[PDB]
Parts: C-alpha cells; structure tokens; sequence
C-alpha cells in the first residue's frame, strides 16, 4: 500500500492509477540460505 | 505454409504454421477505433472576431468583395479552404503577394491513421487561446444553418447578432479556454473520409462532399463594435473524436522515398 | 457547501484525458448506421491484410529473378518497421504511427511468373548478427523454409518474435546499426528451368501482413510529412 | 471443383479458372433492407435488371508499366457507355429514378496462356474519382482510348490531381500538394480484391454490398465502387504468342432499390 | 472538505444550458391558471393550422384562373420554406425559426368561385429535377391527382417526404439553384365551364398546413427583419 | 383528400391519405414550449448605476424633470419604452438631437415564435457586464412594488437605499455575473402577449397590459456616491424563461416582401 | 421538465425552485372541434 | 467504451452526453469471405 492514506476511496481504477503485470500462462525471509 | 494469393483472402498465421513455436500473448487494444481517436489534436488557428463579420462568399469570389476571412473554424478532418469544404489541400510555398491568403486547414494526426472511407464520431471542441489574457468566447453553428451577420444597437453600441442564438455561445474566462462535445449533426449518416460522388451545388465538383463536418466555430471578443481593438489575436482549436466508429477499409497517405 | 480542496493540476487542458466534457448540443438523434456494412472495430484487422511491399530496383512491388547465379541473396531487407520497404504497407504505415509492436510479420510472396517454370526458393530469417548473411550456406543454419514452385503460387513466410523484451520498439531511431532484428534473405537454389519459348526473368511479388498475434502498443505523433 | 456457371436471369456466365467468389465485408452481399430514406414504395429488383451486364476493357500491351491502372465507375459506366458496357433495362430504369441503392458483383475475364507472365490487380475500390480529369470534366470515350492505361504518377499517389473547387480570383491560388482521393498504389490489397494472375486464373470474382454516406445515394453522381484493373507485373512473352490479351469485365447489380420515379435525366 | 478539481469551462455562461441556476425570491404562490382553456402544449399543434399563402399577382392568397388556355402551370412555387409564399404561413414562419424539418407539407385548397362552376385541375409534385415541368403532359408523370370542382370545395394535396436525408434544411441558404426539393404546379385540366351570367375568373384559395409527421429540429436565431 | 376547409377544420393527413406511402418517423420535440423558450437571450442593455437615482416619472414626462433613465430594466418580451411598458415598438432612425432618447427594449427572438396569446412562466435573469473587470450588482423589485430613492449618510457616505431591502440585492463578484430565477411575481393569472382590454391607470390607453412582467431591475456599483465615477458604464441582461407555459394559439409577426 | 438535463438531483425545494399555483376548493388534441 | 477513465458516474444522460441512433422500424471478423 505504501505511502498512501487514501483508505476510502480510488477514483480511477486499478489500471489506469498504477501498472499491473500481464500473465505468463511482517514475514522477513533470509536472502541466503545455508544448504 | 502453402498458399494462393490470388484468392484474396490469406489466413493469418503464426510461428507454429510452418514451423516449432507459440503465439505470443495479446499485447494491448490501443489500435481500437474508439481508443485510438479519442484523443485531442490541433485543427486550425483561427483569429478572434472583433466586430460583426461577413462570412465568406462561395466559391469562386472575386475581388473587391469585402468579407472576412480567416475567422471560421469549419470543424473537419478533411481539406479546408477558406472556412469552406475543399478537396485539394494546399499550403503555400511561396506566399509573396498577391491576393488573400486563404486560411486552409487538414488533420495531420487523422489521416494518417484513416485508413478506411467512412467515419462518425462526436466531436470534443477545445479552442485554447494564443494570447495572453485573452478574454474571448466561443460560437458555433451546426452543418446547414448559416452565420448571421449583422448588428443591433443596443444603447449607442453596436453589439452584433453573434452574442446571442439558439446555439451554443459559450464564454471563456479571462484566460481560461472552452471545451465542449458537440453531437453528430450533419445530415449524412456517416462523414466520408473519402467521397466519389458529386454535390451537385455548383457546377458539380466530383469529391466534394457539402456536409461532411460537425459545424463552424468562431471565437469573438465579448466587447460591442466600439471597443474593437487594433491587434489581431488568434485563438487554436482542438478536437476530439468521442465515441468514434469506422466503416469501409482503405489506403494511406502516400510516404515518397525522398 | 461541501469543502473541497482541489489539485496542483486544476485547470489543465490534457489532450488525452481519460474522461468526457460538458454537453453543449445535445438530444440529437443522428440517422442510423445499420446499413452500412464492414465496420472496423479494430485496426489490427487491417494490418492481417496483406499489402504490396517496394523494393530499390523506381520503386517496384516485385522481385526480378535474373538468370545468372550468384552466391548471395536475390533481395534482402532488414525486419525493422522503419525500413523503406515497409512505408506503404499497412502492416508498416500503422506500426510507424505508434511506438511498440509485439508478434510475427507475414511475408507473403506470389510467383507471377510463367505456369510452365519450376524452381525452388529458400526464404530465411536471420536474428541480428554481427554481419549480414550471404552465403547460402549461411541462411541455411538461419531460421529458413524452401519454397517449391508448382500449382499453387504463395508462400507466407512468418517471420518469428525472437526479441530479448516483450515489445520491440518500431521505428530505427538511434541506433540499430543496420542491424535490429535481422534480416529477411529470400535466396534462390535451383534456377529457374523455363521451357524454350517462354519469358526470362519471372518475378515474385511480394506481400508483407501482420500474424494472427500481431499486437500494437503506445500511439504517438504521426509523421505529417505525407502532405508535402 | 472449378466451374463455376454463375446464372442470373437470362445471362448465365462461366469460368473453368475459378478462384471463388470474394463476397466483401459480409456472408452474402446479395442480403440488403430498403433505404429509410425515402416514405415512397421503391422500386426493387425485377428479372430484367437481374443479369450479368458485359462490356469491353483496354487491352494490356507489354508497353504497360507496373501500376498503370484503369478505372470502371459503377454506376458510372452504365450511363456514359464505358467499354461498350450498355444497361439496357438497368440504364433506362436508371435514369428515371433519383435514388438509387445497389450492391454490385463484378468478374473480369483476361485469358493469358502458360506461356505468359503478367498479373492484374482487380479491386472494387471505394468512392474514388480516377475517373475524372483533374480540370473536374469527366472523362469521355474519347479520351479513354486514347491513353489506354491511366499511369501512375505523383499526382495520382499523392491525390494532387482530384476535381477541385477553384477559388476565384479573390484568394491567392494556393500551391495543392495533397488530396484524400489518392492512391496508394502499394496498398490497393486492402480493397476487395482477386489478382489476376497469368497462372491461377482467367477470371476474378468480386462481389461488394452497397455502401455510402446515405442509406441510399443519388442516382446521376454517385461512384460509390470503382472497379479498378491495376497491372501489379507488366505482360512479357517471347514473340510468337498472341500479343495483346483483352480485358472485358461482367458487372451485376444485385439488389438494387430505386426511389424518386421522375422522366429522364436531361441535364 | 472534499477535494474537487474543476474542468476548464468554469464559470462560463452558456446560454443554452440544460439545467437550473440559484432561486432569488422562491416560496412564491402563483394564481392558477386552470380555468384558461386551450393550452399549446407543443408548437406542431400549429402548424398543422392551414394558414393562407401570398402569390406575386401586391400579394393575394388566391390564384385567379384566367379563362385563356395556355399549356404551362397557373401557378408553381418551390417546395422550400423560405420560398417567399411561405414567409406569412404556420409553416413557414414557425419553420423559419428553426434549422431542420422532416415530414409532410399539406397544401390545402378551396374553389372559391360561384356555386354552379364546373372544372378540373391537376395538382402536382415534382421531385427537383434540372428543369422546372411546364406542361401538362410533364406534370402528368410527377406526383399528380386530379381536383373536381363539385359539392364539396377544398381538396389537401399531401406533397410527400422524399428526400436523400432524414431532415431537410429549412432554409434555401446554398444553394439549391432554385431547385431544393422541387415544385408544386396547379394545372388546369379542364377549362372552367361557366353557365352564362355568372363571373369569369374565379378564384382558388390556397392554404398551407403541416403533415401529421411533420417534425421540426434545431432551434436557430430568427430574423428580427419584422419589426424593422 | 375530398374535404371542406371552410368548416374551420382539417385532419392533417399524410401521402398514405391520397397516394401509397407510410408514416414518417417523428423527429425530435424542440417545438415543445417548456422546451423552445428555456434557453437564454439579451433582453436590455441598462447603464449601471452610480447614485441614488430618481426613477423615471410616469407618461406624459414634462421637460425640466431631473429624472435618471436608461437604468430599470422592467423584465417583460413586450415593448417597453423608459423602463414603462409599452404598447408600440419604437426604435430610432435618425436619433439627432432632440431630447433624451428613451431607452426601448424588445424580444426579437420571442415574438418571432411567440404564436400565441397568453404566457407564463419563470424568468431567469444573468445580467452580463459589458465592462472590463467590472464590479457591480443587481436589484430586483417585484411587479407592482416601486424605487426606494434616497440615501442615508453612513459615516459620511452618502449610502444609497438600493443597498439594502427584502429583495435580492445580489453582489457580483469582479469581473462575474449575477445569476438568479425570479418566480411568476405578477397579479395577473398570465402575460398577455397581446392584450385587448385598457388599463385605467390613465386615460385609458387599449392594449396596455399593466401587470405583465416578472419585475425591474437595475444594476448599481457597491460604493458611496462620493466614489462616483464619470465614464457611464453598461451592462447586459440575459433572461431565459424557466417552465414557460402558453395557451391560446394566435398570428405570427408579418415578414414583409420587399 | 423542459430544457433539464440534470435528471438526477435537485437541491432546493418545489415551492423554492419553481413557482406551484394555489389550489382553490405526446398527445396532441385538437385547439378546435368541429360540433 | 473507448478512452473513457470514469467508470463510476455519468453526470449527464446518455442522449445528452453521446448522440444515439433513432430506430427505423475482441472477436475480429475478416473483412473479405471467400466463398
């Protein structure tokens, strides 16, 4: 979410506010494993 | 993959066809006719009325004719001269003398995507001005009505007959712009991009279509005939084609290859 | 009142704003367009049909085949839709007003030689090398098809989308040395074995469509350099 | 497989070279509703203007160069007589009525020989004037057989040379560079089209639907199609063979709706 | 507060604007207006009023019938509707005021003339043709019915709706050469026959009224030429 | 049709009637009256106010009577003349000299379509200034109330009475407009476009309706008399007529041939 | 309803907007009947 | 729907906004049918 404290209401939609990935087809993980 | 071409109908084909492959994925919709001309553009820059004009005469004037010129948007992608419907465009190379400069007018942006014969859509009219503070206003008169040209004095000030109508006179603010949609209006049924029959309204000009447009904007200064000013100042007009639709499959413009 | 506090861009006029405007003229009932048939919906319909190439012979939509063997392409041209071949092919005068493309140019040719004359033609595709092939030896290890001739007269040549990105820029600005997706080669292998009494020199036409996963992306100015 | 004998009321016409009929822009052309613009009763089709009307087309010498076209207006080569190509019952019907609403279906017969090269580019073109001179006279008889092939120049690729308004003497005459009844010569495959290859077929089949800018045109100006020859590969052969093919072409109007019944067009 | 961002046409008049504006002096009880009888709802309830035309004889709303046979209309005016015989009908100067129209003009006569005068007459209708019909034998293939004087004295020649677009200018601005959308013509078919002592010349009052699909379109400014 | 127009009445009929046809589509309701006169015009051009004016004394005016005119604007489409109604319309050809040259109004685009008697509805005044970055106001005062004509010194100002009242003093903001709809104020059930019988405020003038208006009004400047300016300025009123209702049909103005 | 678009929302009142007349205790018809 | 963001709220109408047709009485279809 981000810096974003507009919780209520988004005028435009998903699409035209960010850019969302087109298809193919808190909880901090380590970034090197010891194997 | 074995074909005739003669046909004239050829099946188009991927990677896989004739070879090992995949289709690769849709990438996006922006060649769709509603989405692709649904965007504004420059038209034609036309000089602010001062007083009440003389529309154009029809083709061909002749001197001594004492009209106005230059002041009338006829809104169209096709060829304009002056103010009127044309089927040549053509600037000037050399514009030394000689008689007047005809304003003449063409969608650079349209043609080279109008690739077909028949096009409606609306129109999105946003006439930007080109002048600093300019306080203007913004007139306009659908496809078959006329301009009315003249005065009524009101209280020893000729204020003319273009401040006023059932058509939309739309003020600016001082410095602000006009942006407004205007309907499909003329009377065919579709605007011809390119058109091969005959308007029989003069000697018959093969390719002239008399009411391919979405009417003839004006911009004027909301000051009466007293008060008129000594520098000419110009205003620009951009378009947007709302809801656009496309008929009849065609050529484009011809790129040289100088 | 409801109190509003409005944006750092009020009172901007964008050309391509996502939205409509005040109304001025409206309840217009405009006359129906049911009649009218064939409706573009789409102008990647348009770039699927197959339009007339131009080859530095004097611009000619043909190939001439000259009878005398030489070890290098009969014509070739780079893949890159700002090549003077492609300006008046609707699969080229679309794609240059806009900024991507994604997908597979069709060649089509057609052999409008003679019916009597046999021969075989290796079509190819190089991806962008260093140099560019010549040897028939060298668009055979390139993405080639042999083309026979014999009743029918087409061939479609699909030139595939090998590209390190998912949409590949359309016009050569800066740089692609000559080199930005590599060329098509169309090299000749038997010669042309023509029947006494019959014309030298046959002459394919060649074609240039759009695949069937052809994809258009990011319009832009156009070039209004038509008009002069 | 091939032979296609395409019957319509007296005038049955027939191709052993058939490529297919290319039906343009719909399933069947042939289907169409009356004009809602007219309250009269029009004037539908009758089995005397239901048939294959034939006239003669220029020959194509080998002095033809590549994209040197020719031009067929529909209907406006039922009324000036192009090629010979006389309506009959079509024409006399024509002239009496103001409206007129047809779709057409063309077929344009030039039988080479396996030992001939060469390759027309048949297309019914939408709303073009390449019928007309560029000092706004339409072309007559006379002067089609005297140019015999209508060359492509600059002025037909770039549209410098379409009927123009002239602008009087009032207004500087402006120097015209372009004009959107062009050709582009490269891309005439987008319209309806067959080639007329000198190895796949003598005979082409293009069927096109009414369209224009009005749910029915005028019946004395309107050249909504253009049948349009276009020579894609000159005519070669070694000398010996029969030099000089001939062109005709077969125009049927199928549907037509008639409107505005007056007496005959004197203009 | 809410954060509004206001278009690029704020605080513009506009004359024509389809909404409502801020109440001055509201909560205002005005006296009923239910005992006046005979309310317009719609100004269409008015133009079908046949309304008397003007003829060039100094402007009289009857055509005199002159007992001398001539083969050419005794009278005829365009159907346009700012032909100078509509300029003092309902439907004209109701039409005048607006920019399209669509439907049925129906012209309305009356055979003023005596009692005991016996005669025919083909009213007619041509389509704009490039020359205006003169005889009888011309009028005879337009859009014709023949009127017998008898018992009853008014016959409404309904001149139809034909035209090449839904809605037809209503103003004769450029050009139509004289030729908008043709001429109504009144022929004589038989001359007049008259028992003796009674008055030669009798008079033909003609009206104008609108069709039942007589329909009007796009307000325009009017001509304020009649208080000048 | 066999019919008999001196009955009075004609069934409007179609070519179905005498001839083979059908029925036309209806095309729009623009000749629908809530509809056709809902849309704004220029009523008056009144000079602005700048003190505390006497209104203009009622007919026959004597000369030597210091009166103000060319300031009310009484909202009527019927001919005014100096702020009074009027039973003629009277503009001035070859206005040399003479006297004070009364200011008259008319609705031009009114009467032109005003095919009827009787006529009520709402008024919608914007009083649009004629003036650079003017600042002014509005009065209004209903149909049968009068002036208030004096001043009261505030604080050495000579403050006019026309700043304050129980009627919409509405204040435009520089270089704005004023806005606002005014309900049917008058005593009379309807307007009377025209009118037969005689008021009796006089010697009995026929024709003279003299409760046919939605009010007066006047625009000013929001400052003290001490503050007068010398350069008269104008100002524009614009009315629409809100919910407009009109009964009994009558003639239509004469378009003369010539 | 006239030259009103705004189909959706009135703020002020009837009695404020319009104009209602006191109470005191399409479809064309004809403005004359032939009897 | 065309280059048209705001999928929430039509201010205006359909007949004010657009201009629709009066009546009289993706999936890319080829524009040529070989038949």
């Amino acid at each position: 979410r981000g810096n974003n404290g507009n919780m209520t209401f988004n005028y435009y939609a998903n699409t035209y506010q960010n850019s969302v990935d087109f298809s193919t087809s808190g909880i901090l993980n380590p970034l090197g494993y010891l194997k | 993959s074995t074909d005739n071409a003669e046909t004239g109908v050829i099946e188009a084909g991927n990677t896989d066809t004739d070879f090992s492959g995949e289709l690769a994925a849709p990438g996006s919709n922006h060649t769709n006719v509603k989405f692709l001309f649904d965007r504004s553009r420059l038209l034609n820059v036309i000089k602010v009325l001062e007083k009440d004009a003389v529309f154009p005469r029809p083709f061909p004037t002749q001197e001594g004719a004492q009209q106005d010129d230059g002041y009338f948007c006829l809104l169209t992608p096709r060829p304009t001269v002056a103010s009127r419907p044309a089927t040549r465009f053509g600037l000037y190379a050399n514009p030394s003398g000689s008689g007047v400069l005809a304003n003449t007018s063409l969608d650079f942006n349209f043609y080279s995507l109008a690739c077909f014969t028949y096009f409606r859509s609306d129109l999105e009219v946003t006439v930007v001005s080109l002048e600093p503070d300019l306080e203007f206003a913004v007139g306009w008169f659908p496809s078959g009505s006329e301009y009315q040209a003249s005065s009524f004095v009101y209280d020893q000030l000729h204020v003319p007959f273009h401040f006023t109508g059932r058509t939309p006179r739309a003020f600016a603010s001082k410095g602000g712009k006009v942006s407004f949609v205007l309907p499909w209006n003329s009377v065919s049924s579709v605007l011809p991009v390119r058109w091969g029959g005959a308007s029989k309204l003069s000697s018959a000009t093969r390719g002239l279509p008399a009411h391919a447009d979405w009417g003839t904007i004006y911009a004027f200064v909301p000051r009466p005939n007293e008060k008129k000013s000594t520098a000419v100042k110009h205003v620009a007009v951009y378009i947007r084609y709302k809801n656009a639709r496309a008929w009849c499959p065609s050529m484009l413009p011809f790129r040289s290859y100088k | 009142p409801i109190p509003t506090a409005p944006r750092e861009n009020s009172l901007m006029f964008l050309s391509t704003l996502p939205d409509d405007t005040v109304p001025a003229y409206g309840n217009v009932r405009t006359p129906p367009v049911n009649y009218l048939p064939g409706e573009i919906t789409d102008l990647l319909q348009l770039a699927r049909i197959p339009t007339l190439m131009a080859f530095e012979r004097t611009y000619v939509p043909y190939v001439a085949v000259p009878t005398q063997f030489d070890d290098r392409p009969l014509i070739s041209f780079p893949i890159t839709l700002s090549d003077p071949v492609y300006q008046n092919t609707l699969v080229g005068a679309i794609s240059s007003n806009f900024a991507n493309y994604r997908g597979c140019i069709q060649i089509t040719l057609t052999f409008c030689g003679p019916m009597m004359a046999r021969g075989k033609f290796l079509l190819s595709y190089s991806p962008p090398n260093g140099t560019q092939p010549q040897t028939l030896s060298e668009a055979m290890q390139c993405t080639y098809s042999i083309w026979d001739i014999g009743l029918n007269s087409s061939w479609t040549f699909v030139v595939p989308y090998i590209s390190p990105s998912d949409y590949r820029e359309t016009r050569a600005i800066t740089n692609s040395v000559y080199s930005a997706d590599g060329w098509f080669s169309l090299h000749k292998l038997t010669k042309i074995t023509l029947p006494p009494d019959c014309p030298q020199s046959p002459c394919i036409l060649f074609f240039a469509s759009a695949g069937e996963d052809y994809t258009l992306r990011l319009p832009v100015d156009c070039n209004p350099s038509y008009v002069f | 497989d091939r032979v296609t004998t395409q019957t319509a009321g007296n005038t049955a016409i027939n191709t052993q070279s058939s490529l297919g009929v290319l039906c343009a822009y719909v399933e069947d052309p042939t289907k169409s509703d009356p004009p809602s613009s007219s309250t009269d009763q029009p004037t539908t089709t009758f089995t005397a203007i239901d048939r294959w009307y034939t006239g003669r087309l220029n020959s194509w010498t080998k002095a033809v160069k590549t994209f040197s076209f020719q031009a067929v207006p529909l209907p406006g080569a039922f009324l000036s007589r192009q090629g010979g190509l006389n309506g009959g019952a079509f024409t006399a019907t024509l002239h009496r009525h103001f409206l007129m609403k047809c779709g057409w279906q063309v077929q344009v017969q030039c039988n080479l020989t396996q030992f001939h090269q060469g390759a027309l580019l048949v297309a019914m073109v939408p709303e073009t004037t390449l019928d007309v001179k560029p000092d706004g006279k339409a072309k007559s008889l006379q002067e089609l057989n005297e140019e015999q092939w209508v060359e492509m120049s600059d002025d037909y690729r770039t549209g410098k040379n379409m009927p123009f308004q002239s602008l009087g003497t009032y207004y500087r005459p402006p120097n015209w560079t372009w004009g959107p009844n062009f050709i582009n010569p490269y891309q005439v495959t987008v319209f309806p089209h067959q080639i007329l290859n000198a190895r796949t077929s003598t005979s082409v089949d293009i069927n096109v639907p009414y369209i224009g800018e009005t749910p029915t045109q005028s019946s004395e100006t309107q050249n909504s199609w253009t049948l349009l020859v276009m020579v894609l590969v000159p005519l070669d052969y070694k000398e010996g063979a029969t030099t000089d093919p001939e062109i005709t072409f077969s125009v049927r109007p199928t549907s037509p709706y008639f409107n505005g019944l007056r007496n005959r067009y004197t203009a």
